[PDB]
């Protein structure tokens, strides 16, 4: 529905989906090459 | 240590004093007309720029140093 | 003989004393060994924890120039989307409405466009419209 | 029948969701500035604002509160999964004694899997202060998966709620008519809810609850245990259990209820094996009150003409010093929801916290009295609630006085007498919390600087001269011989608070006499004076939200306005929302003090580890006396002594605690900027920001504007409560879980 | 060392700030254009306007002693 | 007692008069504007300084302006 | 001079004090078309006569409140309401309104008092006008 | 000279527009001091505190406005 269309892009909803999906990309890759004090 | 803190704390108050009194200035005894174009007025001038950079370097500053010590936290 | 107070962790008896016992970060059970291996090759003080140095040597290039290149050209992104979204929404008839409602079509075409921001600013500075005018900004009254 | 109900009254369609700001019409126009966000936010679940008619407000009330079910019940079955799946509950239960609860486990992605201690039973997990896991052991509780059914049907419960508000308002909302039935509300939610609840619970405690934790507590393991419903599928255990189950139900109709003596017993005190209360107790205490609600139903005239008037009762209440009585207010408590929400708060709030102050005394449930972080956590949280709860029946009503009061249905009616001599009450108020004050805070500064000037004789100790709480001493006396004399059929005192034996289980005490002294006349005179200071401001608040002497005309300008002007030398927070600005400083301190007080005394004097032979060993011993006379006692014996397990907090399990303690540090700080500051300064700071970013042609649609004056008071003081109540959180859990 | 150095200049640029943007503002800004006249310390300009409070250069002045105590703490 | 000034720019939309709550303001027949009319303070001495007046003045900037002084009886608006 | 029944109240704390007798004090009367209930400024409900009426009151800015109330709280507005200023020896000063027209409407004959010819931005910098009794909005 | 639909910039020195730009809504051609009438984009600070727009309108003499269009 359009209406729903146009509530899902909200500042607060666009906002919180982009901080999640930082998060999600920062832990993904620090779980997988953890303690990156440099690049060597 | 006491009298580092104490001529410490006093020069603190002192350049506090400076910048009230500097302002008070402004507010009573300077004259636009007389100091026209001059660097008294070349200050209140730029004063947007002044104050914005000044509020850039200080949140610059704070962001990173507040993160540096909660990251080692 | 720059950082006679530094010695390489390679060699410091405290780190090397201190990085048997390295904790495991994530559920991998040698990645404490991983950031022993890693963190032996940095400069440790007399604790035998690694020290970053920034000065500009390129020997301890990866201590602050990868990182802040690498940051710049994240956040130069962000603020060129964020601007170029701004100045295109401005010229609509509701551009605050757009402002609290995203326009996600116009939103990502311009979120995928920001990989070449560095030119785009050159661009933007060499012809004149990257930065206003001091006659053409509202000013407080002095 | 007096249902009526309006059908499809709002269509459900999706376009609104597309439009914030459509409730109010100062909104929904667009933003211009930042403020526009804030309004949004705030302005949004204020229905009365929003519409003038009374029956759209009634149904969004009905509607938003299915909605806090809903999420509650969501909050519930969260619950019992994460006690169901991710917690040692199974493990626990056969080594309870041995085992710390934990039903909270961490992802090791950055190091926090360090936060994963060890709880005992090789099980690695953080550690929960709830208590849940006494709740289910007392529940009969004994397979997970019993656990999980309970989570799916807090799920489904919670979908229900849902549909429910769904459906009452988008489709069948009720009539003005319908709400007004407060006579038909109270029987239905006197007998049908309470009295129908303790009823079911009785009936769960005797079907179920008792035989499991009798064979819990004999040394049954869990698995031994028959289900629940095995002892009503085969009575012959719960016969051979409880012999008077033989006798089946004839003696309950015959009224020979003797019989039932030994599962309905009235012993009091504590169970020697668990530390908590006897089930059988507990089973005639929840029938009892049952069989008490139900009676107190079928009071009111609803349908049958046999029953009570509430108007006739209010009306035919008043006397020669009260005018009119208790007239019109049957009106004002059936047209006014602000008025039932700040009677309703304000009762409930003290509710929680009689519910703080005597579950720590009486611990209802098995193995509590010896988790001391679950006792003090479980205490000083329902105590939090019930000061917000206080707070806010404060607030709301200052915001009827300002809305729904009207003073021509309230003419010498009790109502308008207290707005006759509320400058009386205020004076004298006010007077009494300055004595208060004065001599008990005295009564501490003196004694600090007797002590400094090494002159302890002339203290306020018990050394010293005494001031004795001699009438609570003799209440406790009173209350110890109780058994046998005032209450025969009883077999011990109601808590071994008041007196008697010390209750120990595990060698850990349980429950010891707590005995006052100097300093607990000293400290419970305090709480007075910061409780007479707060009702005061509060008061003030309600009172005068209408006008006063200084500004004759506050209810015209709103319930929330920053101020008047600067003129009459100044009118800087004067309506009631800033009264209750005040009053939640104040709400903190004297609470603050409360808990301060209760850990202290419970550490000093009660709690530790017994020996063999029966000397008791208290947590920080008996430092309570003679320390807590003085604030620097108070500053170095409790607050540096104890906090000492917070601050060496890092590298363990512990660390997140003391991370958080500063934590809280911070954010308190973060709060004086907004309390100590004003908006003009900030908004000359955005002007310049403002100019900087229109340099580069990056200036937004929406002008930013600083915080408003309301605004910037309600974040500060938002922010100062958070930081300290998480500072004061995270002390005590690392505390009382460092102090075995 | 260098933290607690880095977090001085964060706290001197700070209090700069705060001195400085109240000398200058203390003639008039867009709020108050017309700030001279009412003195170098008056209350405010009521709760109209958006609310003023605190746009005085004595107000500066205020706020900026508790940056000053904070830097010298 | 405090003093109110009204300049050239007003408009003569009444609102600073309604907005007063003490009677100080006052409305009389003027040119400079359409509405052919101007705010005035005769009754000086009973203002309080409130800033209502100011806060209802929809100009640019404040056509009438407060500027609190002595302090008397009446300016503090006390009743005792 | 003042005539008018007092509205039937039962008495609060709010009232007048010491200043009444020693300073001054305010009248408010006006003409009721019904005994009704309306609200005292200074706490409390008491109904008003039909007729003539006479308030005391501490303040001005009180008495012109019971006058808002007054023209907006009630269907036959009562717009004939008066207050004066009475003083201890006796004398009454006749207030609101001035000269009978309510000031919210022009009326001729008027004087205008604090109008400047000049506009907010053209006062006169406060250095030239140093070390003399005066501000930029007295000159 | 300014008629409807002219863009012109603000010189009144302590208005809230200054140096930015507006469109003139209406002239009025009497001896009125201020006849200008301009209509901007943005808002001031009009409003009681917590009031979420302001006022987007204003009366500006002749002499005040530089014409841009
Ligand atoms: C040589 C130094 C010097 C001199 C000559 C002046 C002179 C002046 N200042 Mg200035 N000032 C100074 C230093 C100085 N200042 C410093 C260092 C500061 C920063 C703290 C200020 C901040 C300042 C402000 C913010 C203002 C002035 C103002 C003024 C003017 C008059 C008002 C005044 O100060 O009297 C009145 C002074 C007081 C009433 C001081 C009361 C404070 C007391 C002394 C504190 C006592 C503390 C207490 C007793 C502690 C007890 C401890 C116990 C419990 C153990 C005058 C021109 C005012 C102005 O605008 O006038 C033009 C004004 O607004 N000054
Ligand atoms: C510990 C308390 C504290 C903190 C953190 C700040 C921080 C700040 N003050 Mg400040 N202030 C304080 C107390 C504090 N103040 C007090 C008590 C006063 C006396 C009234 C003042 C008076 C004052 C004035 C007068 C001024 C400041 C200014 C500033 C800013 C300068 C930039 C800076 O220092 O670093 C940058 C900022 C920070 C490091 C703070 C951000 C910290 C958070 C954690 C960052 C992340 C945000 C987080 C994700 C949000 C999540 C929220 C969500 C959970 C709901 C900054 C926002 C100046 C300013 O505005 O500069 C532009 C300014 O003019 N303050
Ligand atoms: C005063 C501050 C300061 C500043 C701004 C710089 C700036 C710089 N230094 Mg540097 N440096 C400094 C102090 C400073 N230095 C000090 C005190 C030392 C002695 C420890 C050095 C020792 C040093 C070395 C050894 C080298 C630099 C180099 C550099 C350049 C790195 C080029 C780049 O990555 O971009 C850069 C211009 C590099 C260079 O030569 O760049 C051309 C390099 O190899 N620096
Ligand atoms: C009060 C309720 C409550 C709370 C506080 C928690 C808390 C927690 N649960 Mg839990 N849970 C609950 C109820 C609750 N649960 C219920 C009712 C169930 C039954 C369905 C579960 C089932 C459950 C499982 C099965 C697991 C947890 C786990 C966890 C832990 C990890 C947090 C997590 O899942 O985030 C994980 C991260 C995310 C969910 C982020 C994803 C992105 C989110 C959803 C963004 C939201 C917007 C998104 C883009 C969608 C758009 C929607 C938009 C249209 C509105 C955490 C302690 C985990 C755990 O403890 O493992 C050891 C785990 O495995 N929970
Ligand atoms: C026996 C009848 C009965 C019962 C049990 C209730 C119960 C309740 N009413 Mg209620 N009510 C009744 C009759 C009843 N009402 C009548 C006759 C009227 C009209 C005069 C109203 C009008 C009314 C209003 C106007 C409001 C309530 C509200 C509430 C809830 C308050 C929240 C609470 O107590 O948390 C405790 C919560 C629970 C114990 C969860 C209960 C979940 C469901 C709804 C209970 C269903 C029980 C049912 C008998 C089936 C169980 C039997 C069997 C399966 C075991 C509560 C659930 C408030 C509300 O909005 O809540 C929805 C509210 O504002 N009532
Ligand atoms: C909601 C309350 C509730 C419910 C549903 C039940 C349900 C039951 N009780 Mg029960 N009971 C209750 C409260 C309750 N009890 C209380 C409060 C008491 C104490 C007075 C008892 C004392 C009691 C006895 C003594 C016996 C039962 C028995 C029974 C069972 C058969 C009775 C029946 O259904 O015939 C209608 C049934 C499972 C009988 C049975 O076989 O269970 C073992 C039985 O002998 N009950
Ligand atoms: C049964 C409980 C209850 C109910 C139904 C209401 C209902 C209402 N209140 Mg009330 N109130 C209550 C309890 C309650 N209150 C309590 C306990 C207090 C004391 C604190 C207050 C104090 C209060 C005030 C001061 C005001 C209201 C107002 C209102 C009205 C709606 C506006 C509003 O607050 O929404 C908007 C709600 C918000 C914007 C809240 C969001 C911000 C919260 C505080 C953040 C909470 C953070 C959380 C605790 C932790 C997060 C940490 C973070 C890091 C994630 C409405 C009639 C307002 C009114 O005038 O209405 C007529 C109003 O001004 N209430
Ligand atoms: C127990 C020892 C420790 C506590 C001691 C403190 C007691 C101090 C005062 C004595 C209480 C007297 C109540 C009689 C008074 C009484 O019963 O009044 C009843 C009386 C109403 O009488 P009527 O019969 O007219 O009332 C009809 C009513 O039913 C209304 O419809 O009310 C008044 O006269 C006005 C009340 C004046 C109240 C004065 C304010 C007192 C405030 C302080 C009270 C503090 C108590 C705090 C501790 C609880
Ligand atoms: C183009 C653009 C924008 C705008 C950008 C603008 C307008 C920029 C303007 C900048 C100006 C006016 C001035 C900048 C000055 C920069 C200076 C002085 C840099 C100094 C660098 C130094 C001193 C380097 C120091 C060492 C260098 C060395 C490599 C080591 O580390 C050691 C160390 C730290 C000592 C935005 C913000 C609008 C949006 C962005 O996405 C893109
Ligand atoms: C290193 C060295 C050196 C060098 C040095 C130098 C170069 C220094 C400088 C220094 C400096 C360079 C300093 C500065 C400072 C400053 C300040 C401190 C400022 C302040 C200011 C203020 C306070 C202001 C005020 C005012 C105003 C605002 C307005 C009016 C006026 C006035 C002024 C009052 C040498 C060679 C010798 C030797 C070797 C070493
Ligand atoms: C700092 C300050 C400001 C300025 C602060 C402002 C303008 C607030 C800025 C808030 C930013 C934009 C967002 C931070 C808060 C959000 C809730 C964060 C949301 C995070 C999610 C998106 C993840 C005032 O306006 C003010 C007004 C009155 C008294 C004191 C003060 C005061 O102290
Ligand atoms: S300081 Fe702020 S709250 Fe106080 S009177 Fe002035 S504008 Fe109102
Ligand atoms: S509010 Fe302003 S524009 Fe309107 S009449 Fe009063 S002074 Fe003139």
């Amino acid at each position: 529905m359009d209406g729903l269309k146009s509530f899902l892009s909200t500042a607060p909803v666009m906002i919180m989906a982009l901080l999640t999906f930082t998060a999600g990309i920062l832990i993904e890759f620090n779980r997988f090459y953890p303690d990156l004090l440099f690049h060597p | 240590a006491a009298l580092y803190t104490h001529h410490q704390y006093i020069a603190g108050f002192l350049m506090v004093g400076a910048f009230a009194h500097g302002a008070i200035f402004f507010v009573r005894d300077y004259d636009p007309v007389a100091n026209k174009d001059n660097v008294l007025a070349r200050m209140l001038e730029h004063k947007e720029a002044l104050i914005s950079h000044l509020s850039w370097v200080s949140l610059f500053l704070g962001f990173h140093t507040l993160g540096l010590y909660v990251h080692n936290d | 003989d720059d950082f006679a107070n530094l010695t390489p962790c390679s060699e410091n008896p405290a780190y090397l004393a201190k990085s048997k016992n390295f904790l495991n970060t994530t559920n991998d059970p040698n990645s404490g060994k991983i950031r022993a291996e890693r963190y032996a090759s940095a400069l440790c003080g007399p604790e035998g924890y690694p020290h970053l140095i920034v000065d500009g040597r390129f020997t301890h290039a990866g201590d602050f120039l990868i990182p802040s290149i690498l940051f710049l050209y994240i956040a130069g992104w962000i603020g060129w989307v964020g601007r170029s979204y701004l100045i295109e929404i401005r010229e609509s008839k509701n551009p605050e409405m757009q402002e609290v409602v995203i326009n996600v079509p116009l939103a990502i075409k311009k979120m995928l466009g920001g990989f070449l921001w560095p030119l785009a600013a050159v661009g933007e500075y060499t012809s004149g419209k990257l930065v206003m005018k001091d006659s053409e900004i509202p000013t407080s009254p002095r | 029948a007096k249902v009526s109900v309006d059908n499809n009254p709002v269509p459900t369609s999706f376009e609104k969701w597309g439009k914030p700001g459509h409730f109010d019409r100062t909104l929904a126009r667009g933003p211009k500035t930042t403020t526009w966000i804030w309004n949004l936010h705030a302005n949004a679940h204020d229905f009365d604002s929003q519409t003038s008619d009374l029956e759209d407000v009634s149904r969004k009330i009905f509607s938003a509160h299915f909605g806090h079910l809903a999420v509650v019940f969501v909050w519930l079955s969260g619950m019992y999964f994460h006690g169901a799946k991710f917690s040692n509950y199974e493990g626990w239960l056969a080594d309870p004694t041995h085992i710390k609860p934990s039903a909270q486990v961490v992802w090791p992605i950055v190091g926090q899997g360090i936060l994963n201690g060890d709880v005992g039973g090789g099980f690695h997990g953080i550690q929960i202060t709830s208590g849940l896991f006494y709740l289910w052991r007392a529940s009969g509780f004994t397979d997970s998966y019993q656990l999980y059914c309970t989570a799916i049907g807090g799920l489904v419960m919670a979908a229900l709620m849902l549909f429910a508000g769904w459906f009452h308002y988008h489709v069948k909302a009720p009539k003005l008519e319908w709400f007004q039935n407060v006579e038909s509300m109270m029987n239905h939610h006197l007998a049908g809810l309470l009295g129908l609840g303790s009823l079911g619970w009785a009936g769960h405690q005797i079907h179920v609850s008792m035989p499991i934790n009798k064979l819990l507590d004999a040394g049954v393991a869990p698995k031994d245990i028959p289900l629940p419903h095995e002892f009503i599928l085969e009575p012959s255990k719960m016969a051979e259990l409880y012999p008077s189950f033989a006798q089946g139900l004839t003696p309950f109709f015959t009224l020979n209820w003797g019989v039932y003596s030994d599962f309905l017993t009235f012993k009091g005190g504590l169970n020697p094996v668990t530390g908590g209360l006897w089930l059988s107790d507990t089973a005639h205490h929840h029938l009892a009150i049952a069989v008490l609600f139900i009676i107190a139903g079928h009071m009111y005239r609803t349908n049958w003409g046999i029953g009570h008037s509430m108007k006739e009762i209010l009306e035919a209440h008043k006397g020669p010093f009260t005018g009119e009585g208790h007239k019109g207010l049957y009106e004002i408590l059936t047209t006014s929801w602000h008025a039932q929400l700040a009677i309703n708060l304000a009762l409930l709030g003290s509710l929680t916290i009689i519910v703080a102050q005597h579950m720590y005394a009486m611990p209802p449930y098995p193995y509590q009295a010896i988790d001391y972080a679950t006792q003090l956590s479980l205490f000083t949280h329902h105590m939090w609630i019930g000061g917000f709860l206080i707070v806010g029946a404060g607030a709301h009503g200052a915001i009827f006085m300002v809305r729904d009061y009207d003073p021509a249905k309230n003419v010498n009616n009790l109502l308008d007498r207290m707005l006759r001599h509320r400058d009386a009450i205020i004076s004298h108020l006010n007077w009494v919390c300055i004595f208060l004050g004065f001599h008990s805070f005295g009564l501490y500064i003196h004694n600090d600087t007797m002590r400094a000037l090494g002159r302890p004789q002339d203290m306020f100790s018990d050394t010293a001269i005494q001031l004795q709480p001699i009438f609570a001493q003799w209440v406790q006396h009173l209350h110890t011989l109780a058994p046998g004399a005032t209450a025969p059929n009883a077999l011990a005192t109601a808590s071994y608070a008041f007196g008697g034996e010390t209750i120990a289980v595990a060698g850990k005490v349980a429950m010891m006499p707590i005995t006052l002294g100097t300093a607990d006349f000293m400290v419970h005179h305090i709480h007075a004076f910061t409780i007479h200071v707060t009702a005061l401001i509060l008061l003030k608040g309600v009172l005068y939200a209408r006008s006063s002497r200084l500004v004759p005309d506050k209810a015209n300008l709103g319930f929330r306005f920053p101020c008047d002007g600067p003129g009459r030398g100044g009118t800087c927070q004067v309506s009631g929302w800033d009264h209750v600005f005040l009053g939640l400083f104040w709400m903190y301190n004297s609470l603050s003090i409360v808990i301060f007080h209760f850990s202290w005394k419970m550490q000093s004097d009660v709690w530790g580890t017994v020996s063999p032979d029966g000397s008791v060993t208290h947590v920080t011993l008996g430092n309570f006396a003679q320390s807590a006379i003085t604030i620097n006692g108070w500053l170095r014996d409790f607050l540096w002594a104890q906090a000492a397990n917070v601050i060496n907090s890092y590298g363990s399990a512990l660390s997140a605690y003391g991370i958080m303690f500063l934590a809280g540090h911070f954010v308190f700080a973060f709060s004086l900027m907004f309390l100590f500051s004003g908006r003009g300064y900030w908004q000359e700071l955005i002007e310049s920001i403002v100019w900087a970013h229109n340099k580069l042609n990056v200036a937004p649609a929406i002008q930013p504007r600083a915080l408003s004056i309301i605004q910037g008071r309600a974040v500060g003081v938002a922010h100062y409560l958070l930081g300290g109540i998480v500072t004061t959180w995270a002390f005590f859990l690392a505390r009382s879980l460092s102090i075995g | 060392d260098f933290l607690v150095h880095h977090a001085i200049a964060l706290g001197l640029h700070t209090t700069a700030l705060i001195l400085i943007k109240g000398a200058l503002d203390a003639r008039g800004s867009k709020l108050m254009p017309d700030k001279k006249d009412f003195g170098y310390s008056f209350p405010c300009d009521g709760p109209g306007r958006g609310g003023t409070c605190d746009i005085s250069a004595w107000d500066a002045f205020y706020l900026a002693m508790f940056w000053m105590l904070n830097t010298l703490g | 007692s405090h003093s109110v000034k009204i300049y050239d720019t007003c408009i003569g939309c009444t609102q600073c008069v309604r907005a007063c709550p003490l009677d100080v303001l006052e409305m009389v027949p003027w040119d400079g504007c359409k509405a052919a009319q101007i705010a005035s303070s005769p009754r000086t001495e009973d203002c309080v300084g409130c800033k209502r007046c100011e806060t209802a003045c929809p100009t640019d900037f404040l056509s009438i302006r407060v500027y609190l002084g002595a302090e008397t009886t009446r300016s503090m608006g006390l009743a005792y | 001079e003042l005539s008018g029944q007092p509205p039937k109240f039962g008495g609060s704390t709010g009232g007048l004090l010491s200043k009444a007798n020693r300073e001054e004090k305010y009248a408010i009367t006006w003409t009721s078309a019904s005994e009704q209930v309306f609200e005292m400024p200074t706490g409390g409900a008491a109904i008003m006569n039909e007729g003539e009426n006479l308030l005391y009151l501490a303040r001005k800015e009180q008495c012109l409140a019971l006058g808002t109330q007054l023209r907006t709280k009630f269907k036959p507005k009562i717009q004939d309401y008066k207050i004066y200023r009475v003083y201890p020896s006796g004398e009454v000063q006749y207030l609101h309104p001035a000269d009978g027209v309510f000031p919210e409407k022009v009326n001729e004959g008027r004087e205008a008092q604090g109008t400047k010819t000049r506009r907010i931005g053209q006062n006169p910098e406060p250095v030239t006008i140093k070390f003399s009794g005066k501000a930029p909005y007295e000159v | 000279a300014l008629n409807r639909g002219d863009k012109v910039r603000i010189k009144r020195t302590e208005s809230y527009w200054y140096g930015d730009v507006g469109t003139v809504a209406s002239v009025e051609k009497s001896g009125i001091l201020y006849p200008v009438i301009v209509r901007f984009d943005r808002v001031n600070y009009n409003g009681f505190s917590g009031s979420a727009s302001g006022v987007n309108t204003n009366n500006f003499a002749e002499n005040e406005l530089e014409l841009v269009q």
